[PDB]
RNA sequence: GGUCAAGAUGGUAAGGGCCCACGGUGGAUGCCUCGGCACCCGAGCCGAUGAAGGACGUGGCUACCUGCGAUAAGCCAGGGG
RNA sequence: ACCGUGAGGGAAAGGUGAAAAGAACCCCGGGAGGGGAGUGAAAUAGAGCCUGAAACCGUGGGCUUACAAGCAGUCACGGCC
RNA sequence: GCGAAUGCCGGCAUGAGUAACGAUAAAGAGGGUGAGAAUCCCUCUCGCCGUAAGCCCAAGGGUUCCUACGCAAUGGUCGUCAGCGUAGGGUUAGGCGGGACCUAAGGUGAAGCCGAAAGGCGUAGCCGAAGGGCAGCCGGUUAAUAUUCCGGCCCUUCCCGC
RNA sequence: GGACCCGGUGAAAUUGAACUGGCCGUGAAGAUGCGGCCUACCCGUGGCAGGACGAAAAGACCCCGUGGAGCUUUACUGCAG
RNA sequence: CACCCGGUGGAUGGGCCGGGGGUGUAAGCGCCGCGAGGCGUUGAGCCGACCGGUCCCAAUCGUCCGAGGUCUUGACC
């Protein structure tokens, strides 16, 4: 059927984590957006 | 006279109510038949909510046989609101609905 | 049809094992005449006889086990050689009637 | 796909009134046949055995 | 006392409609608080002597909440008790 | 908690009592749950257990129902209660 | 100050005890346990696979795995059964796989190069894999592990001495 | 193989409400509910589609808002090059 | 569902049994040919509901409900 979710460790990892994220400008934003704003965890978290 | 009950019981109030609707207002000792041969599940329980009536006078109630049940009756309340498959979208529960059973059981 | 036989094969089998069984109504009304019938064979009792109720039963042991065991002890009535009782209860969830039946002995 | 669906809220009354020509009707049992006590008319039991001949237990 | 001939009212409810009494189911509601909201006076920087924020972590006996983190419900010194 | 791969979205759920004194024991029962005793000012205050309304499902009773039309009904006259 | 917005939120009735049991690869019998078993355990007939409805390596999911207790709800019926509950316990490697080695794409990126700022590019070097490379195998052994645990047989790299 | 009878489980959109007959007439001009009339007991289950202008969706075809969005050239202007 | 016939003083199911109908002479042994087979026994064998016997089998035993005879007038015994 081929949904659009096998989850790739290898993947969704890279892609996404904390690094990454980070590495950005953006990415940073948001985050430390995320961080406060909500509290939570976050991604590569995830 | 002495009374037999049980809420938090699952199953089809409906159909329970049939099961008395028969055995009711009779003869101990009779129904104790009826519901001992008759069929549709709801009986077996039924039984029971006979038995520790019958009980429950004779001992702290007070003349064994002479006893029948004056009035029987069963009421609905709380649901088990159940979950199905998604209109293959949205959600569609039905309700085993709880089932609460009381019954008399008074001396002729 | 391959399942209408299957059973009374079965049937038919285990019974003359123990000679009255647990089945429904019906199921048994029939394992009867058949199983039955099958029996009146184990009473023509030879080569052919034999050649056919195994040619259903498959089986030794039995098979030769009724024409001479039981056969005999039937031999002088006129069919019937089971009583199909009915039962007094019923299979849960279900509520089928069963009822038993066994070799008139 | 649901081309016909009821159209007005049943009316209880009714309704119920349907579900009205139900109802039982307790077994027709009878009595032991020595097993002295009441039996499923036509049937030995966890009372009986009997019938005329003793195929059960107990 | 019987028979025919006619003529008109009643009881019987499977369930049902209204009224009454007693439950059940459901939580509105009133009053209430360890919580907000709002405005005013106080305060106003943290950071490599690796912050803010997490990670996995000890309680004798365990997920969570906690406070610490290895010298983990705590180790020193002084004031209050 | 939960749907979202992600950025992000984002709920519901408070209330026994003066304090547990939170129901030893005996009963039908596989139990849950129901019958007594005991706390008690009251437990139809009893463990999601203050107030706990309606809708909606029950159990009995009064009246009523089988040549009859309209959600409704409301005006008249009659019998049962 | 509310029927009333296909209104929002919550409950609650409908149709309705009719519609569905997720492949027409079927079963049936005897015994056993249990409060209670068409739906559990043993056993004997029977049907369906068989290129699979086989074992295996991966990836993904992570205790779901075993064992003793238990069924309130999840199991579209039961249920003493469970890939459900609680409790205890289980998976060990110089040589198998990943690293302690190598680079293409690509990504980073001291120097260098250009942006209003955030930034862009980017040498060498580095990151980067079932591509390269690398030293073993067969049997036994528990409720679960196993090329790791047993044992029998086969080896590799580093170090000190001569 | 469902459907039907049994046992176990047990939804779903739409729906003001309803005990909802035909006629020929009517009204906003294609009425079970309004008029006259004729048939007309109370309920149900297995069905058969016609009417309840049945369900789905605030017509995509239409026009109307000096609504919007995409492509076009000797439309207006303006920028990139 | 209602509807019809029967409920062991029964023939109602099945069973058996004769009877029909139906498939084309069976399983075995036999005798011919190296074999394949054939020819025989043998219109055999086997037979699902069709026509009818016989209490082998199985409809045992048991329950429940059910009338009484509403009011007036008159016509006759």
């Amino acid at each position: 059927m081929k949904r659009t979710y096998q989850p790739n460790n290898r993947k969704r990892a890279k892609t996404h984590g904390f690094r990454a994220r980070m590495k950005t400008k953006s990415g940073r934003n948001i985050l430390a957006r995320r961080r406060a704003k909500g509290r939570h965890q976050l991604t590569v978290s995830d | 006279e002495a009374k037999a009950i049980a809420r938090y019981v699952r199953i089809s109030p409906r159909k329970v109510r049939l099961v008395v609707d028969l055995i009711r207002g009779k003869s101990l000792e009779e129904a104790r038949n009826i519901l001992r041969y008759t069929n549709k599940r709801g009986a077996y329980f039924v039984a029971k909510v006979l038995e520790s009536a019958a009980a429950n006078a004779v001992n702290n109630h007070d003349l064994e046989d002479r006893l029948y049940v004056k009035a029987a009756y069963v009421d609905e309340g709380p649901a088990l609101k159940r979950v199905l498959p998604r209109a293959r979208g949205r959600a569609d529960i039905i309700k085993k609905r709880t089932s609460h059973i009381t019954v008399i059981l008074g001396e002729k | 049809s391959s399942h209408r036989l299957a059973l009374y094969r079965n049937q038919a089998k285990s019974l003359l094992t123990h000679g009255r069984i647990t089945t429904t109504v019906p199921k048994a009304k029939e394992l009867r005449g058949f199983v039955d019938h099958l029996i009146h064979l184990a009473k023509r009792g030879d080569l052919h006889a034999r050649r056919l109720v195994l040619r259903d039963l498959q089986d030794v042991k039995l098979v030769r086990k009724l024409f001479d065991e039981i056969a005999p002890r039937y031999r002088d009535r006129q069919g019937g050689y089971t009583r199909v009782l009915k039962l007094a209860e019923r299979r849960r969830g279900d509520g089928a009637p069963l009822a038993l039946v066994e070799l008139v002995e | 796909a649901k081309h016909p669906v009821p159209k007005k809220k049943t009316s209880k009354s009714k309704r119920d009134m349907r579900r009205s020509h139900h109802a039982l009707t307790a077994p027709n049992l009878t009595e032991c046949p020595q097993c002295h006590g009441k039996k499923l008319s036509h049937h030995i039991c966890p009372n009986c055995g009997y019938y005329d001949g003793r195929q059960v237990l107990a």
